[PDB]
């Protein structure tokens, strides 16, 4: 009956420099229940090879996952993370913003 | 100095769709080291940290038995709980268990924890003294009577004050490379002009371990808590953490704003300035 909404962050492991290999992360924390859909997107399209962490939870019992994949940032390519959960009326898409 | 071991179990019913999903994970401090996933092929407890891989086959056999046993008792509890709360057969519910121990700076037992949640709410939890129980609602009060009558806590206290701590000391020395380190955050602030009249100041901490950190803004030395956007500390994926805190300020006032960072790896608290 309790539900908690995912907090979504999209970020690189290391400072992005175009043409140098990196790792693109979508961290989702603070959700309940655990059933969640998380994709990484490249130019609005689903990235196929993505890995994720083992389901764990915080002291308030809310759950957290990391989804990740190797990437090479470039100037032209857009990345995002798309999430659906019972708490969201429509899938939430958060864009990767390297300048933050 | 001080350290912790925790196990986290998560069981989720999917009625008519087969048996529950059961996922168990173990951590030392902020470092995961084992998993079990009931839907996986291997049906084994698996290593997830390099320093656990040296454990021999008795360990892996033993931990696999224990965790499958846990999965069975949660499987039973899902039925019990649905019973007690008068819920329909067809709907997905969640049980969660966490337990573990804390040791102090000289790696002696400090505290134990053993606790349960049902559908994301505290259910029953061992009290700090490891002899009593905290149950809020009526179902859990019923559980409490039963567990008091069967002397459940003294069995759990034995594990928490003995076995739990012995394994944690062992892991701390075998995983000394990973667990007995402190990585100070690499800090900086960014400025971005949202408009002509205001700017986002963001204070960054990167590449730090352990996860515990505090980032705060001040304006002319006055805490700016209510106007701070503070994101959840997040895994970089390489065994370090990241975190930022942002404030949106009037163009020209940047020099009034200071960022303050506290971490175990910093010799003194750090103040960053626009200057
Ligand atoms: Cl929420
Ligand atoms: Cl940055
Ligand atoms: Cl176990
Ligand atoms: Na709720
Ligand atoms: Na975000
Ligand atoms: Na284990
Ligand atoms: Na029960
Ligand atoms: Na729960
Ligand atoms: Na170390
Ligand atoms: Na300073
Ligand atoms: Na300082």
């Amino acid at each position: 009956m309790i539900q908690r909404t995912p907090k979504i962050q999209v970020y690189s492991r290391h400072p992005a420099e175009n043409g140098k290999s990196n790792f693109l992360n979508c961290y989702v924390s603070g959700f309940h229940p655990s059933d969640i859909e998380v994709d990484l997107l490249k130019n609005g399209e689903r990235i196929e090879k993505v890995e994720h962490s083992d389901l764990s939870f915080s002291k308030d019992w809310s759950f957290y996952l990391l989804y990740y994949t190797e990437f090479t940032p470039t100037e032209k390519d857009e990345y995002a993370c798309r999430v659906n959960h019972v708490t969201l009326s429509q899938p939430k898409i958060v864009k990767w913003d390297r300048d933050m | 100095g001080s350290h912790s071991m925790r196990y986290f179990f998560t069981s989720v019913s999917r009625p008519g769709r087969g048996e529950p999903r059961f996922i168990a994970v173990g951590y030392v401090d902020d470092t995961q080291f084992v998993r079990f996933d009931s839907d996986a092929a291997s049906q084994r407890m698996e290593p997830r940290a390099p320093w656990i891989e040296q454990e021999g086959p008795e360990y892996w056999d033993g931990e696999t038995r224990k965790v499958k046993a846990h999965s069975q008792t949660h499987r039973v509890d899902l039925g019990t709980l649905r019973g007690c709360y008068n819920q329909s057969e067809a709907g997905s519910h969640t049980v969660q268990r966490m337990y573990g121990c804390d040791v102090g700076s000289d790696w002696r037992f400090l505290r134990g924890y053993h606790q349960y949640a049902y559908d994301g709410k505290d259910y029953i939890a061992l009290k700090e003294d490891l002899r009593s129980w905290t149950a809020a609602d009526m179902c859990a009060q019923t559980t409490k009577h039963k567990w008091e009558a069967a002397h459940v806590a003294e069995q759990l206290r034995a594990y928490l004050e003995g076995t739990c701590v012995e394994w944690l000391r062992r892991y701390l020395e075998n995983g000394k490379e990973t667990l007995q380190r402190t990585d100070a955050p690499k800090t900086h602030m960014t400025h971005h002009a949202v408009s002509d009249h205001e700017a986002t100041l963001r204070c960054w901490a990167l590449s730090f371990y352990p996860a515990e950190i505090t980032l705060t803004w001040q304006r002319d030395g006055e805490d700016q808590t209510q106007d701070t956007e503070l994101v959840e500390t997040r895994p970089a994926g390489d065994g370090t953490f990241q975190k930022w805190v942002a404030v949106v300020v009037p163009s020209g006032q940047e020099q009034r704003y200071t960022c303050h960072v506290q971490h175990e790896g910093l010799p003194k608290p750090l103040t960053l300035r626009w200057e």
